[PDB]
């Protein structure tokens, strides 16, 4: 019987058929016939947008210098410890009125594909860009946008992991004499011989 | 088969005959061929002859590298200068512009056709001399970069 | 998109690229609205840069408690530095009000540059006078946002203002 | 547009470039409405630059708590760093309440200046138009002067 595009060892996943990147209809687990499609949507494209964003930023923090007087770490990890108070006040004020003025306070997962037509990931930012095209072209820019955003979010998870195992910059990559990773601290239970 | 390239002094140029057995759509891949080799071989000819009158403009290349505007030198030699990072997003616009319209035979881009205009006809027939003269253009500086290259190979120089 | 304000006598309609020249009627209305504001905020910024050489720079302050008295601070690309911080901000919090107070989005009458500021007086029942107006008013935001990034330039590599 | 008001007997219609667009009745109402309102404050202007020199300072304080004095504040445009912050934004009220009473809309007695002070006037309509005429003359008069007054106590040290 019907199969999915993607994983041909397993079967089609439904509701995935009318959506931008349903085409490859990849959903092994099966989050669409435990969730609303339209959150899911929403949640990926908002995860790939902040993740675009985020992948932009750490590769430029080391380099757009930073407010006068805040040393950016060429680190991007310790920016947050070098960041001001008032500028991370600022950013969550900001962060929050964004995204509760955007969906007129039906913020939750219970409650904001509930009203009626409430486009996953429209938030009414340029979508006059696709009020034009054809269809065809609209969908393939969506797609454009989708495709980047799941690059951008694995992107940008590399490049904090990436971080974390050099202990610096992220484009000084494997530094000189590097002979692999420390290996990791902190005991388990094949740490005290499981 | 006499357009396009037929107005050239010498006429339907054909040493070593080719494109005399009723090849249509060879000839035409010929002219995307030709059209996207004289387009680069200008670019590239321009790029060699602007450092040397008004050189390398005042600036930065690599922020961590140091690299400078002015560090990179021209000809051959620039190939192992500009970093990773650079080369890779001057292909990136390479790559951007060969894919953004289809190429395939029979589209607009299977005739040099992509939208860029910019120096285009009133149409009223100059859109023949338009085409002709990038023509001309191009196929005189491909063999004007070989010639650079040559040049630039065995003397070492930029010139 | 041949027949809108700014075609004008010394150029037509000026593409040389590929933008519009594919319908795209709501994208012409943001293209329009971003050229509007750049225009307003570049003929301000041009404004900004001629009146402090020209005239001489304000009798007062910018800030009684730190004593910077206006006419210390240099002009151009250089009071960045010395203007107040407090005094940016509340600059660009003017400037968001400006913004956020009307509601630039589709169709609504702040997509198109009315911004209910009403001033330049300009009656009703006399078109073809307020066209000419609003045509002035895009050529020379052009001619300002071209003139601007020239004194952004000049500044920067000459180092102090002209 | 000869029978609107002003057109007095020195010159006659004087706009070298004004008015001459398409009449536009509405816009030469706003104007109108503007240049009472100039003239009215070019009036008041031009007094009050002229009467500190005329008559004394007036006897006072002007700000007892910051000890202040009507005489020790410098007559001209040395005044408006001198007089108190405070009341500086008590003399704009007052402006802001003159403004806001009444409505200056369109088509109202606000857009020609009818608020009501009707201290200065008379029930002969000739004599209303006579009044009001010299009105828009005084005040044309007072906007001139009060610009000729405020530059010579810029370009010189102080007023007169
Ligand atoms: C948190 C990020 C996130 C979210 C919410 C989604 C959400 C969605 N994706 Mg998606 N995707 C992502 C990241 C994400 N994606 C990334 C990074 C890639 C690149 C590999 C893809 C590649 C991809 C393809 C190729 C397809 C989807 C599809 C879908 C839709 C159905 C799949 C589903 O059941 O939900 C997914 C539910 C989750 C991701 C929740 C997280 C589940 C666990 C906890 C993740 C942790 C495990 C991991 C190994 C670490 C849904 C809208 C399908 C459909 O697109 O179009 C309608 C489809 O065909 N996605
Ligand atoms: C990060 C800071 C932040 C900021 C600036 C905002 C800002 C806003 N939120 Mg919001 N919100 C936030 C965090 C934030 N939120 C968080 C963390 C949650 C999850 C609990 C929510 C959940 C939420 C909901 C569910 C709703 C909002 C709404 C709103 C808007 C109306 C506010 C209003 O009129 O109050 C005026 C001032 C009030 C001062 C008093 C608030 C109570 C204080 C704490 C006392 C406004 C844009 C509403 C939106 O209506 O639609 C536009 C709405 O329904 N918010
Ligand atoms: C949100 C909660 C949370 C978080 C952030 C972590 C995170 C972590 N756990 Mg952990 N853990 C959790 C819940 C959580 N666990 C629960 C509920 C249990 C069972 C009670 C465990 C039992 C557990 C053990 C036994 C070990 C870890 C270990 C670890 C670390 C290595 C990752 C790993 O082995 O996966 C943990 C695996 C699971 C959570 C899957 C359980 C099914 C990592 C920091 C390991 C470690 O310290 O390595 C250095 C390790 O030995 N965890
Ligand atoms: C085939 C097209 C082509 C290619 C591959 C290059 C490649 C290069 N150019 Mg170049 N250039 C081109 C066309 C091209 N150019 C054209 C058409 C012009 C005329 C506007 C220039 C004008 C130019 C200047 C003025 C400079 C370069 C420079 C460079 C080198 C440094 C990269 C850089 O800053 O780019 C740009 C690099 C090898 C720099 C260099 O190394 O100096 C020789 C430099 O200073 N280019
Ligand atoms: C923010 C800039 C901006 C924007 C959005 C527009 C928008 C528009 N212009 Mg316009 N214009 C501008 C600046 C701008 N203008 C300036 C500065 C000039 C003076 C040179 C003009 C002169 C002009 C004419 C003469 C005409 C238009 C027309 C139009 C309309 C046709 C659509 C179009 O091509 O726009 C698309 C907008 C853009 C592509 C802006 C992109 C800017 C590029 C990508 C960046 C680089 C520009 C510059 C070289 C960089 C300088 C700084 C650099 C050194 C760092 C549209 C509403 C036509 C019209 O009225 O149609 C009815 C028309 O005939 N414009
Ligand atoms: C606030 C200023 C102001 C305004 C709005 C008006 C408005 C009007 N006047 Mg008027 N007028 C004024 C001041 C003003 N006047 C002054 C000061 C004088 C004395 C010279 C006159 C003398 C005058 C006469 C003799 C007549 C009018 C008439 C009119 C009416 C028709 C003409 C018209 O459309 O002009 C519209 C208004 C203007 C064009 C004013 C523009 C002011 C320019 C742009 C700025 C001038 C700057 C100044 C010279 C230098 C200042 C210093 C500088 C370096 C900063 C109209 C209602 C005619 C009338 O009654 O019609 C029925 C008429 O016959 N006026
Ligand atoms: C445009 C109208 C105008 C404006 C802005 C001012 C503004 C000012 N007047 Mg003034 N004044 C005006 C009209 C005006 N006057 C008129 C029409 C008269 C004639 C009665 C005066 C007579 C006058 C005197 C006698 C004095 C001032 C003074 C002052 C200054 C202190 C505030 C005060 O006591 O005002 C009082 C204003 C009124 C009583 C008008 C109502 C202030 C700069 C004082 C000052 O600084 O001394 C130089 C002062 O002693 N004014
Ligand atoms: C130390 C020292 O001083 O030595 C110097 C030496 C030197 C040379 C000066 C140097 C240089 C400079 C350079 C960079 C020289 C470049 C030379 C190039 C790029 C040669 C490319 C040829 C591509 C061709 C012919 C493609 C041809 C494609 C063809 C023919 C297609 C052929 C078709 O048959 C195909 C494929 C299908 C047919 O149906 C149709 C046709 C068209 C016939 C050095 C290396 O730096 C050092
Ligand atoms: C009616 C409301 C109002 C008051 C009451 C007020 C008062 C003060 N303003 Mg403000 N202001 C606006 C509104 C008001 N300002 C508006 C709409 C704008 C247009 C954007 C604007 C612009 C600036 C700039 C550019 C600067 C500035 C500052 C100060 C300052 C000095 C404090 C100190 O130095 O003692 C004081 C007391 C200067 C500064 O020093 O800020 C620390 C400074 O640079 N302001
Ligand atoms: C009946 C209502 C009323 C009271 C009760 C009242 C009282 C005070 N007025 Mg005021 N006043 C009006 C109404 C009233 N004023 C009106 C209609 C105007 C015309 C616009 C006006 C004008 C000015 C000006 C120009 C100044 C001024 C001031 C003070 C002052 C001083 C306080 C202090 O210094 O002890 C006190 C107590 C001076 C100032 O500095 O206020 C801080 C000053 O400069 N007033
Ligand atoms: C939508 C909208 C607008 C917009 C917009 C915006 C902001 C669009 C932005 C798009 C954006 C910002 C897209 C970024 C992608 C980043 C990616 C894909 C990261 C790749 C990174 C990858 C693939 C991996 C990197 C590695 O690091 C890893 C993982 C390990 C390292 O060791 C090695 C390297 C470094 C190689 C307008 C036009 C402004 C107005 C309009 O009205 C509304």
């Amino acid at each position: 019987k019907e199969t999915s595009a993607s994983v041909p060892f397993l079967p089609k996943p439904k509701n995935l058929a009318g959506w931008v990147g349903g085409e490859t209809e990849f959903d092994p687990i099966g989050f669409s016939n435990w969730f609303d499609m339209k959150w899911l949507r929403e949640a990926e494209l908002k995860h790939g947008r902040v993740c675009m964003m985020a992948t932009v930023g750490f590769v430029l923090q080391p380099y757009i210098g930073a407010y006068p007087g805040v040393e950016m770490p060429a680190d991007s990890l310790q920016a947050v410890y070098a960041a001001p108070s008032e500028a991370w006040f600022a950013f969550i004020f900001a962060a929050g009125y964004i995204e509760s003025s955007s969906y007129n306070g039906k913020i939750t997962q219970l409650n904001m594909f509930e009203d009626s037509d409430r486009v996953p990931g429209n938030l009414g930012w340029g979508s006059t860009r696709l009020e034009g095209m054809s269809k065809e072209e609209s969908e393939l820019m969506q797609l454009k946008e989708l495709k980047n955003g799941r690059l951008a979010m694995l992107a940008f998870s590399g490049m904090v992991h990436h971080n974390i195992v050099v202990k610096g910059a992220l484009f000084p990559l494997v530094p000189d004499g590097w002979t692999g990773p420390e290996p990791w601290a902190v005991g388990s239970i094949m740490n005290n011989m499981g | 088969e006499s357009e396009l390239g037929a107005q050239a002094p010498l006429g339907f140029f054909d040493p070593l005959k080719l494109t005399g057995d009723g090849s249509v759509e060879a000839f035409k891949r010929r002219r995307q061929s030709e059209i996207k080799h004289g387009r680069i071989s200008m670019l590239a000819a321009m790029g060699y002859m602007t450092p040397e009158i008004t050189g390398k403009f005042p600036g930065y290349l690599s922020p961590s590298l140091n690299l400078k505007f002015a560090d990179v030198p021209n000809g051959l030699a620039a190939v192992s200068k500009v970093p990773a990072a650079g080369w890779a997003q001057i292909l990136g616009y390479m790559a951007y512009c060969e894919t953004s319209q289809d190429q395939s035979a029979g589209t607009p881009g299977a005739a040099g056709e992509f939208g860029f205009k910019v120096i285009t006809s009133d149409d009223d027939e100059v859109l023949k001399r338009k085409l002709a003269s990038e023509l001309a253009n191009g196929r005189l500086a491909m063999m004007a970069i070989i010639g650079m290259f040559y040049q630039d190979g065995l003397t070492g120089s930029a010139w | 998109f041949e027949n809108e304000r700014g075609v004008q006598a010394p150029v037509g309609y000026w593409d040389p690229l590929g933008f519009a020249r594919d319908g795209n009627v709501a994208l012409f209305k943001i293209r329009r609205a971003t050229e509007i504001k750049h225009g307003r905020i570049s003929m301000l910024a041009a404004m900004g840069y001629i009146t402090p050489e020209v005239t001489g720079k304000f009798p007062g302050y910018l800030s009684p408690s730190m004593g910077l008295k206006f006419a210390d601070i240099p002009n151009g690309l250089a009071a960045i530095s010395k203007v107040p911080g407090y005094g940016w901000a509340q600059i660009l919090g003017w400037m968001a009000f400006c913004e956020i107070s009307v509601d630039q989005s589709p169709g609504k009458p702040g997509a198109a540059g009315d911004m209910g500021f009403k001033a330049f007086k300009v009656t009703a029942d006399a078109p073809e006078t307020t066209e000419k107006k609003l045509a002035s008013e895009l050529a020379n935001g052009r001619l300002a946002m071209m003139a601007i990034i020239g004194m952004f330039f000049q500044d920067g590599l000459t180092g102090s203002a002209w």
